[PDB]
């Protein structure tokens, strides 16, 4: 059963999990960047106001 | 980091139940590509006529 | 943008020239071909002028000597906002449209018009919508509150636009744009207001926004549309669908005449401008005598874009006829056009092109490896070396070293054959391949 | 900022009252005999008597045939139709070539019709409506509507049917409408401009109030072609049911329009002409490179020309004694079958000369807004006489570009030499093609 | 099991160094071709180049199609692989170039992630606006629905007490069936019964479904909507495929670029295999020449067994392998060599052992000599009749008598031609 | 389907063999009951010299049907 097993594992099941976790990390990093830039904008506006 | 007992545990899970605990056979349905192009040219068409 | 893997002309970035239309020895991707580069620059300046119509230029020369490269260069240096329709001669023969109709559509696609209009706009942060029911005194008592960076004001809805804001679920606290005359509501996302209130929505809202100026202003909207798009739009009830499905089906001539008259009236009314782009035809020898005859007349029309042609052969038999003609084109069409010739390539030019391709494909080459590649290119062809340079990268990675050496190039040369070597091998053992008459010998013995 | 394309420097035949062609007028130089013949032909077309006459112009490439035909079209005027075509344009895919030829044949003759209409145009008030006294479950006897306009107001009474049409339009009380009593159709022009600022926003354009009397009597004159009537009858646009509109949704493909429909259209047009309502005006059908036509279309042209309402056809060809395409052993002049050239008349176009080429180059330079020197113009004329007339005219523009690059307004000899070296012609390309290994 | 001229080939049989073992992965010989194919496979896996074009040229029965299949199988099911023959490009309703471009778009793939929202459970009330009072085994919730999904509901003849299953992303509606609660209403009730679904009425799932560029191009080129009558009649209005404008392709490219930039999808270029390229004509060759110099084109592999022959569609243009020289110039040629006696014997042994057959040594040697004398494919195909002839005699092992009788019963090409020439009546 | 047929000008289509087989089976069943009778006819073709070789080859197979 070696060859079909090797082929299907080349497709793999955990590969889909790794792809999903990569997408999750990507959108989490995007959200973190948005949060950081919004906080920086708020801080600069507050410093300008005072 | 480290993982050595989870291998045996989830191997036991796969031997015990088999086709579950991660995914089932899903209800197949088409992809829902949604940006479309009609609304892009709707304004141009309305201006033209 | 325009996510792509690679192109054979990816390194070319808009020709290369000076303010005096003089070609540098090496700039913006392409090297050599000084006279052809200057001719292409003159053609580009003529196109940018826009005061001359229906000029035909034919780029001719031996294969693999900067013809499509030159076309890509002039197209890139021309930039956006000016149409450039590149087509091949073999894609005009279709079962749905006659070749004349396809040629007409290609000609119309290469000329655009910019329609300019002036519209008032209302922008700002909306803070509250109030909506009432149907009452004898008023059909609908609705009010809108808008906050800019400097102004807060109250608007009253007039029994229709409430359907506009209730057609899609909109909500306050965001910057929106609404047109007085058009009545369309464009929600641009979410306002700034307080950072915390929109800092936990899980991205979305297109990186929010903040109000910029006043409530209402006057702006100018410019729409760029090709003529062929206008004929398709006016041909049927819903032709903009045909702009994607491609089932126009030989639009009638009355529509084209009406479009021409209306576009001219717009042009001398000051409501629209004309951009005469470029139409490029690769492998023009694949066309037909009927297509050439039609082009002879289509070139002289007022709305005729600048036409560029690329051919390889010299003194061949034109398709649809039985006589041999130069360049695969009839004599009258050649008389109607202006010819730009290209020469062969020097060893130094070949080496420079190979180095450019190397730095384009993020591959490091040793000096002796580059010399060997240049020698092979001079011996056989440029494209063979331009492919070997990329194929040797994987062999280099197989040895766990990034740099490419002489051994990798030698292995690639000995692994992947060439036209001359393949021809010699075929002629040496012609009894194994399928003959012209179909006779083959398969048995090893006897 | 005006565009030019191998033409627009010609604007007529340059003929005086007596039909004598001046040497240099209307953008033309030389070709006196051809210009006189074309003027005679356009006079015959203006005579509006003949039907089916056929003219063919013969001459070498770059001799003025297309210019002559465009001059004829310019002389005729915008009202009379002028349908240009190329020989290869007849080979359609949707329908047979004979049908396309007949359609373009009918597209050449035109018809000017007139019709007098009354119309009514701010709505002031409207009242709908007696006792049934029969089988009328719900009765609306009449509807009273008042309009304001600008030059005085007026009220009137109108049928329930136009009231239901108004309800279909769903107009308000403070609106401006457009009601045509000929067809009993109401069109909502829009709101009233003076009724603005009732609400802070309103999508609908308010539109000003109509000018003049509300009850307008007027007449309209429209020019169409018989092909327009044929298309309208073949593919009617009316219909409200599903089938009609879904047929309108499909792409409109040309069919084989029957002869009976054309006969009925002709009968109706003749009946309307006899009343003086409309008048017909024959046009011109122009064909380029008739050698691209095969034997079938050439044969069908014999039957089409001998019809009753055939227009004047003008044909162009530059071939000599060649085989008519579609057959392999028929040598004919200009690639036109002997019967067809027996059916038509021939106008010959003569080749130019050195002085004529020089004057043409000068005229093109003047119409292109360029400055040239006498020595440079002489060199350009010699170059044209050495290679071709079209070569100098095409090469004029890059010379102007090169002059503009060096901040010089005048075309000079070195610019012309540089353009010659930069851009080749057919002869040099042919001479350097065969003298090489790779093509 | 079932075998058909293949499935004994399981890969290129290469090691980590790329050196091809003499016998590995159902392959013998063809070392240089296997190494070149492995290099091309690595280049494809790099996912950097675009439009690379190689062809493998050799005589018949040399393993070109086998090499292409081995490349496809070694690449893996993740990477799309489009096989084709030269004769498929001559369609009826669309031009040849459009079909070639359709295959080009079909060649490359795109893996994307999407979230699907689902509702299901028993229906408590149905009031026109539509308001649906869904109730699961643990939760209850009321939903507002569009007129189109209401029409789909009506066409499903749903009623109170029917467990249903709605999908929010696409609007698809499916009535699962009558709830188990009303299981006693008719002694011979035809309707089936289903227990109430478990969990809350609203669920969300994340899927990693793959697609191809041609799939989402034809998605908005022509629809396949579903349960709505209007969509059904719209998709029925046009039954024929048509040529796609380049504007749709550009919009598709822009949308896909935005998707991959947003970190939601990834692009996996594929391979386009064309066997017997000699069937192509000059126009298709020219258009392929033009289309190879693009920025999205995949890797194309071509197969041909021809000498110096005339290109189809031309009169006197002769070229090697029947391919125009201009397209040859931008090609990478891989040679393929004929076999020897021992290689033929080993291949015959492999094909015998995959077909669960027993062949004795003398019979194997006779088969190898026959294959050398006539052809390799003939010797390979004569195995099954020999097996059946052995079985009829109630045996298991192929014997010399069996191969002799198979020779008597069936003829090869040479003897057939010999009997054709020496006969009176055709 | 009726609207589609009315709106499409239903030109002839190559009828599948399955429909012909179903018709043959039901007709055989009915003639088994004595309510129907079969009557072979005559197909007359003049000027057969105008037939193509493909039509002749297909006729070779068609004449051998039952
Ligand atoms: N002047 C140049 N600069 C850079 N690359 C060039 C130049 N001329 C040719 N090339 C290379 O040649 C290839 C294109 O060859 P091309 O001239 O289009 O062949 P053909 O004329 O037969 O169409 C491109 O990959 C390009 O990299
Ligand atoms: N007598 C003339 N006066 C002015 N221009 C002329 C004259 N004869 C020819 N030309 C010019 O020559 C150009 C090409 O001639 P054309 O009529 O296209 O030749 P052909 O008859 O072969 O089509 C035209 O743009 C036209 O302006
Ligand atoms: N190295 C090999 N090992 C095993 N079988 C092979 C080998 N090379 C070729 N074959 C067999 O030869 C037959 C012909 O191969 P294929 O590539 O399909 O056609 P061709 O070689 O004529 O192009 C195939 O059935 C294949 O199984
Ligand atoms: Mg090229
Ligand atoms: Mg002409
Ligand atoms: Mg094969």
């Amino acid at each position: 059963l070696n060859d079909e097993l090797v082929l299907h594992n080349k497709d793999g099941f955990l590969a889909r999990q790794e792809f999903l976790q990569r997408v999750g990390s990507a959108e989490d990093e995007r959200y973190k960047e948005l949060r950081r830039q919004q906080l920086a904008q708020q801080l600069q506006q507050d410093s300008e106001a005072s | 980091n480290f993982m050595s007992i989870v291998n045996c545990l989830m191997q036991l899970r796969k031997v015990c139940n088999h086709p579950n605990l991660f995914e089932v056979r899903p209800i197949l349905t088409s992809f829902v590509l949604e940006h479309c192009v009609a609304s892009d040219y709707k304004d141009v068409e309305r201006t033209l006529l | 943008k325009s996510l792509s893997l690679i192109a054979a002309h990816s390194h070319i970035t808009g020709l290369g020239l000076d303010e005096n239309l003089q070609p540098r020895p090496t700039s913006e991707g392409m090297v050599g071909q000084l006279q052809a580069r200057r001719a292409a620059g003159v053609i580009l300046k003529m196109v940018q002028n826009g005061t001359i119509a229906g000029r035909a230029v034919l780029v001719a020369g031996p294969p693999s000597t900067g013809k499509t490269a030159l076309a890509m260069g002039v197209s890139q240096s021309l930039g956006k906002d000016v149409p450039f329709t590149a087509i091949a001669g073999s894609e005009i023969f279709s079962l749905e449209l006659s070749k004349t109709e396809a040629l007409t559509q290609a000609f119309r696609k290469s000329i655009g018009i910019k329609i300019k209009e002036e519209t008032e706009l209302i922008e700002g942060e909306v803070v509250e919508i109030q909506i009432d029911r149907s009452i004898t005194g008023g059909h609908k008592q609705g009010k809108l509150t808008i906050k800019t960076t400097d102004m807060e004001t109250i608007y009253e809805l007039g029994n229709k636009m409430i359907d506009g804001l209730t057609k899609e679920k909109v909500l306050a606290g965001d910057v929106i744009s609404i047109d007085k005359a058009s009545g369309k509501i464009t929600k641009l996302g979410r306002s700034f207001a307080r950072s915390r209130d929109y800092d936990a929505m899980g991205a979305d809202t297109r990186f929010v926004q903040c109000p910029e100026g006043e409530l209402q202003k006057r702006k100018t909207v410019v729409h760029t549309v090709s003529l062929h798009e206008i004929d398709v739009i006016n041909s049927r009830t819903q032709g903009f669908l045909a702009l994607f499905t491609g089932d126009t089906g030989e639009i009638r001539s009355e529509v084209r005449d009406q479009i021409n008259t209306k576009v001219a009236e717009w042009k001398e009314e000051g409501k629209a401008e004309i951009v005469p782009g470029v139409l490029f035809i690769d492998e023009v020898h694949m066309l037909d005598i009927e297509c050439f005859s039609f082009i002879n007349r289509a070139l002289e029309d007022e709305f005729a874009p600048i036409v560029m042609m690329a051919t390889n052969r010299g003194v061949s038999k034109t398709r649809g006829t039985n006589y041999k003609s130069p360049h695969g084109l009839p004599l009258d069409l050649l008389d109607r056009s202006i010819i730009i010739t290209t020469k062969s390539y020097n060893e130094q030019e070949i080496k420079t092109i190979l180095s450019i391709r190397a730095q384009e494909e993020e591959v490091e080459l040793s000096s002796d490896a580059l010399d060997l590649l240049t020698k092979t290119g001079v011996e056989t062809s440029l494209r063979y070396s331009s492919n070997l340079i990329s194929v040797a990268q994987q062999i280099a990675m197989k040895r766990k070293n990034n740099t490419v050496e002489v051994e990798d190039v030698k292995r690639a040369y000995l692994l992947f054959l060439d036209s001359a070597r393949s021809v010699k091998y075929v002629q040496e053992n012609e009894s194994q391949y399928i003959d012209d008459q179909g006779n083959v010998q398969i048995s090893i013995a006897k | 900022v005006t565009r030019t394309a191998a033409h627009t420097h010609i604007k007529g035949l340059g003929l005086d009252e007596s039909g004598v062609a001046k040497r240099v007028e209307g953008g033309f130089v030389g070709q006196i005999e051809a210009r006189e013949a074309c003027g005679v032909i356009v006079d015959l077309i203006k005579a509006k008597k003949m039907s089916g006459r056929a003219i063919l112009l013969a001459g070498g490439p770059s001799t003025g045939k297309t210019a002559l035909a465009l001059a004829i079209s310019q002389e005729l005027g915008p009202k009379v139709p002028f349908c240009p075509l190329v020989g290869s344009e007849l080979y359609s895919v949707e329908v047979k070539k004979t049908e396309t030829l007949m359609e373009n044949f009918r597209r050449a003759i035109g018809l000017r019709i007139k019709e007098t209409k009354e119309v009514y145009e701010e709505v002031t008030e409207l009242t709908p409506e007696e006792n049934p006294l029969g089988g009328y479950g719900k009765t609306i006897s009449h509807v009273i509507v008042g309009l304001k306009s600008a030059k005085g107001t007026k009220t009137l009474r109108l049928d329930p049917t136009i009231y239901e049409s108004i309800q279909r339009e769903k107009v308000s009380i403070g609106d401006v409408i457009y009601i045509e009593a000929n067809t009993g159709a109401v069109k909502r022009v829009g709101r009233s401009d003076a009724y603005a600022t009732e609400f802070d926003l309103e999508t609908e354009e308010y539109v000003p109030l109509p000018k003049g009397e509300v009850h307008k009597k007027k007449e309209i004159v429209q020019d169409v072609t018989l092909h327009d009537l044929d298309v309208a009858n073949a593919r009617p646009q009316g219909g409200q049911d599903v089938i009609s509109m879904m047929g309108q949704l499909l792409k409109p493909k040309k069919t084989e329009i029957t002869e009976k429909l054309r006969q009925e259209v002709n009968k109706v047009v003749a009946k309307y002409i006899d009343q003086g309502v409309a008048e017909l005006i024959p046009g011109v059908l122009f064909i380029d490179e008739v050698n691209m036509l095969d034997i079938e279309i050439f044969t069908y042209l014999n039957k089409a020309l001998e019809s009753n309402i055939a227009p004047v056809v003008v044909l162009a060809s530059n071939r000599g004694m060649t085989t008519v395409r579609g057959t392999e052993d028929v040598i004919s002049p200009h690639g036109v079958p002997p019967d067809l050239i027996d059916r038509l008349l021939i106008v010959r176009t003569l080749p130019y000369d050195k002085d004529e080429i020089r004057t043409i180059i000068e005229r093109r330079a003047t119409v292109e807004r360029l400055q040239v020197e006498s020595s440079a113009l002489d060199l350009l004329a010699t170059m044209g006489t050495e290679t071709s007339l079209r070569y100098a005219l095409q090469l004029l523009a890059p010379c102007g570009i090169l002059a503009q690059t060096s901040n010089r307004k005048e075309i000079v000899v070195n610019d012309v030499n540089e353009a010659k070296l930069l851009f080749l012609d057919a002869k040099r390309s042919t001479k350097i093609l065969e003298t090489s290994a790779n093509y």
